[PDB]
DNA sequence: GTATGCCACTAGTTATTGTGGCC
RNA sequence: GAGGCCACAAUAACUAGUGGCAUA
């Protein structure tokens, strides 16, 4: 027979005393008919005035267990993660088996059963109801799955152990059963199963029963040799509201998985800030365009394979620009497993060898949890590209296995400063200031051959104002010029050469970057009395201070 | 023999910690080693209504190839440490640091026949993960004292100084002392002898190297220049400036007052007699030892540690900023490779001298790491540790320390 | 004078909404 | 008896530390 686990209460608690509301004698008829029935089952027994506790018959899980749930103990939570189908090995024949009475089938720690209880109330309220309390898990009791799954575990121990080649699968009250055998010896498997499960009492479909693939599984379509999605409808409207459009996104987000080159950036975009769910919203033409490829994308049919554990998995990346990226994994030329995407959703100003390396990672860590081994990459970058900035970067990261591909848009970096400062060009000291309570700033230089320059901003920052004298400088020069700044902040934004990032104020000073042919930048700390960055501090700090 | 009863503190919960996601190779190296743990008594398999975790790696071992099992107790640790620091705690001998050569000894499998209290194997539970989500997960818990937690070498300590006082009278100026599952033992005398001196040590265990004198701070060396630019006088302002936080001696203001006007950066500047005597009153300031600094063992230990290039890294052991009690750079792989070695490195000085492992602050993403820090792990402990930015100004100041 | 803001880097957390599921 | 539960995503909020700027 199949043995209670024992199970406890959470610490300092008592069991459910919670109220049962009265009911229509048409759902007293009916809730009295289920339980006479369940009773004789002995899935509940009938109980008495030795029983404190109570919890509600469910209101349209015959039980409403929500507080017994919240007393309960915690456990080792089951099925935390649902296989992705591009893990699954490719099979011959396949067969899904229903456990009918899971639950039923599993008994209850016995003394815990008391904190079950629950009432079906008289029709006149005036005369106590008929109480019971189970004696089996009971559906919608937060121990019933992690219980069920741990008895059907020890249960498929020894037929595993005989079958070494056949998968079990176990998900819920369901099982899904694998092998290679030719059609007829897997129903003799299958049926041996059902007969090894019908010892402890569980009911499976027999044959004339059992579904034929393709199975239906937590929205995926899976096939004996392939997988798919559930049919992706994208609906057509002239007006989006806010609601609307997040069910956009997921709808992309869940396609994006084996539909490849999906986006989405700008259409979550527009679902920035303040929003109630009703508010229309208009779509943006760069919207409306990312929503046209992506109906494109969605017209033609595809699928992913299955994982053949003797090839070597292959990982290869392509930029989609504004910060996005997109993937597809294979061990054969175009069978992909599995697609996806990878987006910095905050704005920053990320170095595109550094959003690149994002994406390894991220795949990296994707690849260990669903084929338990790392890709090759295939990378749109050259390996001395990649090579000199890393050395020259601060941080440490390592992408054990990658290879150039010259699909383009092709990583690259678009400037280098030098080392040392240019001789004969001419320096220029920036420097901006910015008052929090107005938003006035200034920005401007000093130059040693005499020139300089001041601008007043408006709805500015300390920030911005720094930008803006580096911006000056730059433009006010010739193709050589050396730059001293006192702002860490805007020194590492262009040493972190930017890709086309949201500020249109970054994007302009990499191009006047790119146009250069020597720049060299130096920092300087402020309020030293360093001749240079005293003068244009003086300067652009007039009006301000 | 009975065990000692252990309790965690009466408002904590035991470790919930989430298991990282392990390669196919890994999960069947650590299936193996359970089955032959559960079929020495040492784990038995646990059912559902245990909710507690703690992360299990597989690591290579020292001598061979083999795979070994770490399980990660750091936050089991934490959770007992009223039990392993106060009521049990190891002393820490301050002469093991004075040694010629100290030498490391792994004593792990002691604790494999010394029971645990039935009352705590609950919270030791750890999870042999899945590939793919595919099956449930093999949950254990340990029936003998872990290695890994620190309240296995507190519980067996009065076993081990029983088994260590006979080679202690006998070798009476060799200094033991055991961190978790290593034993450290100290001499000063010579290699060929030393080796030989423990050897006589690892017999009477098997019945039942470093050189911390030679681990030196070195000064940090100025720029000399015989011809000083506008910009080698700036770029010099700006770290002493910075690092007047560790050295408040250090002063620029002669320095800062030969760059008067806004001059073109590769115009060079004669050093006035006043410039040469604040730039050697900073180079003696920065070639003695700096006063000030004194351990508190009330306080966390710290290591940080800057990617220099070209293989090699800096690093720093504080517990207030800028109050380094120790600094040096680690040599030459890849990064990671690289900065691993260094942190086991720096933990080993670490117990050494103080007897204590200090959390790292570490220069590199938190998802990277946590993907490739077990490549290359070989001890049996793990610090704590956490993901930092390197500000430009720290790493362009310990790259002037003197090479050794 | 220890607190504030501005934004690069590093690390999170609790809530909502959505996709795909499960009671 | 106003629904919960899992993964993923987006949004909002609380952000915290380091760093140069900048307030006082
Ligand atoms: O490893 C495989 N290979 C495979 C191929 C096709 C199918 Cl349809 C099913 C499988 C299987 C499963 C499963 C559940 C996650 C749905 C099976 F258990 F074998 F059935 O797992
Ligand atoms: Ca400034
Ligand atoms: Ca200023």
């Amino acid at each position: 027979p199949i043995e209670t686990v024992p199970v406890k209460l959470k610490p300092g608690m008592d069991g459910p005393k919670v109220k049962q509301w009265p009911l229509t004698e048409e759902k007293i008829k009916a809730l009295v008919e289920i339980c006479t029935e369940m009773e004789k089952e002995g899935k509940i027994s009938k109980i008495g005035p030795e029983n404190p506790y109570n919890t509600p018959v469910f209101a349209i899980k015959l039980v409403d267990f929500r507080e017994l749930n919240k007393k309960t103990q915690d456990f080792w939570e089951v099925q935390l993660g649902i296989p992705h189908p591009a893990g699954l090995k490719k099979k011959k024949s396949v067969t899904v088996l229903d456990v009918g009475d899971a639950y039923f089938s599993v008994p209850l720690d016995e003394d815990f059963r008391k904190y079950t209880a629950f009432t079906i109330p008289s029709i006149n309220n005036e005369t106590p109801g008929i109480r019971y309390q189970y004696n089996v898990l009971p559906q919608g009791w937060k121990g019933s799955p992690a219980i069920f799954q741990s008895s059907m575990t020890k249960i498929l121990e020894p037929f595993r152990k005989q079958n070494p080649d056949i998968v079990i699968y176990q998900y819920m009250d369901d099982l899904y059963v694998g092998s290679d055998l030719e059609i007829g010896q897997h129903r003799t498997k299958i049926e041996e199963l059902r007969q090894h499960l019908l010892r402890w009492g569980l009911t499976t479909p027999d044959k004339k029963h059992q579904k034929e693939p393709p199975f239906l599984w937590m929205g995926y379509e899976l096939h004996p040799d392939k997988w798919t999605v559930q049919p992706i409808v994208l609906p057509e409207k002239d007006s989006w509201t806010v609601n609307d459009i997040q069910k956009l996104v997921g709808k992309l987000n869940w396609a994006s998985q084996i539909y490849p080159g999906i986006k989405v950036r700008q259409l979550c975009k527009l679902l920035r800030g303040t929003k109630a769910l009703t508010e229309v919203i208009p779509l943006t033409e760069e919207a409306e365009l990312e929503l046209a490829e992506n109906r494109e994308i969605l017209k033609e049919p595809v699928h992913g394979v299955y994982y053949d554990p003797s090839k070597d998995l292959i990982a290869e990346i392509q930029k989609q620009g504004q910060g996005q990226w997109t993937y597809q994994i294979y061990q054969e030329p175009f069978k992909n497993l599995k697609t996806g995407k990878y987006a910095r959703m905050r704005g920053a100003h990320t170095n595109d060898v550094k959003q690149l390396t994002e994406a390894v990672q991220k795949i990296t860590t994707e690849s260990i949890v669903i084929w338990g081994k790392t890709p090759k990459f295939k990378l749109p970058i050259q390996k001395e590209t990649w090579e000199t900035w890393w050395t020259e970067y601060w941080q440490a990261t390592w992408v054990p296995e990658w290879e150039f591909v010259n699909t383009p848009p092709l990583v690259k970096l678009w400037y280098q400063l030098e080392k040392e400062p240019i001789v004969g060009a001419e320096t220029f000291y920036v420097d901006g200031a910015a008052s929090r309570e107005t938003k006035l700033g200034k920005a401007g230089y000093v130059t040693n051959k005499g020139r300089q320059k001041v601008v007043t901003l408006t709805d500015t920052t300390n920030q911005k104002t720094e930008l803006q004298a580096i911006h000056l400088a730059l433009q006010d020069s010739g193709l050589e010029v050396n730059i001293v700044t006192d702002s860490q902040y805007a020194l590492g934004i262009i040493q972190a050469q930017p890709d086309q990032s949201e500020s249109e104020l970054v994007n302009q000073i990499i191009e006047q970057l790119i146009k250069k042919e020597k720049v060299y930048l130096a920092w300087v700390p402020a309020h030293k009395g360093i001749g240079g960055n005293e003068q244009v501090d003086k300067l652009v700090s007039a009006g301000i201070r | 023999i009975e065990t000692v009863p252990v309790k965690l503190k009466p408002g904590m919960d035991g470790p919930k910690v989430k298991q990282w996601p392990l390669t196919e190779e890994k999960i069947k190296a650590l299936v193996e080693i359970c089955t032959e743990m559960e079929k020495e008594g040492k784990i038995s398999k646990i059912g559902p209504e245990n909710p507690y975790n703690t992360p299990v790696f597989a690591i290579k071992k020292k001598d061979g190839t083999k795979w070994r099992k770490l399980v990660d107790f750091r936050e089991l640790n934490k959770k007992t440490q009223d039990f392993w620091e106060v009521q049990l705690g190891i002393p820490h001998p301050a002469g093991l640091k004075k040694k010629k050569s100290v030498t490391v000894l792994d004593v792990g499998d002691a604790y494999f026949s010394v029971p645990l209290d039935e009352d705590f194997r609950k919270y030791t539970a750890f999870t042999i993960p899945s590939i793919n989500n595919e099956t449930p997960g093999i949950r254990y818990q340990y029936n003998v004292l872990p290695q890994g937690w620190k309240g296995s070498p507190a519980i067996f300590q009065s076993s081990m100084t029983k088994i260590l006082e006979p080679f202690r009278k006998q070798n009476p100026d060799i200094v033991i002392y055991q961190y978790m599952d290593d034993l450290y033992v100290g001499s000063d005398l010579e290699i060929g002898q030393h080796r030989t001196k423990i050897e006589e040590l690892r017999q009477h265990l098997l019945r039942w190297e470093l050189h911390p004198d030679k681990w030196t701070v070195q000064p940090i060396v100025l720029p000399e220049k015989d011809s000083w630019t506008v910009n080698d006088i700036q770029k010099l302002v700006g770290k002493l400036n910075w690092a007047s936080q560790i050295y408040p001696g250090i002063k620029v203001r002669q320095l800062c007052k030969l760059l008067r006007g806004t001059k073109a950066l590769t115009e060079v500047i004669p050093l006035t007699e006043e410039a040469e005597l604040e730039l050697a009153e900073n180079r003696e300031i920065l070639k003695e030892p700096v006063h000030g600094v004194y351990y508190d063992p009330s306080k966390d230990l710290i290591a940080e540690i800057q990617k220099q290039g070209q293989g090699q890294w800096t690093y720093q052991i504080y517990q207030e900023p800028f109050k380094n009690l120790k600094t040096g750079k680690y040599a030459r792989t890849n990064d990671v490779k690289q900065l691993t070695e260094a942190v086991q490195k720096i933990t080993t000085e670490s117990i050494v001298i103080w007897g204590k492992t200090p959390k790292f602050k570490l220069p590199i993403q938190k998802e990277t790491w946590e993907t490739w820090w077990t490549e290359y792990w070989q001890a049996t402990w793990v610090p704590e540790w956490e993901f930092v930015n390197t500000p430009p100004l720290v790493k362009l100041w310990y790259q002037l320390e003197k090479e050794p």
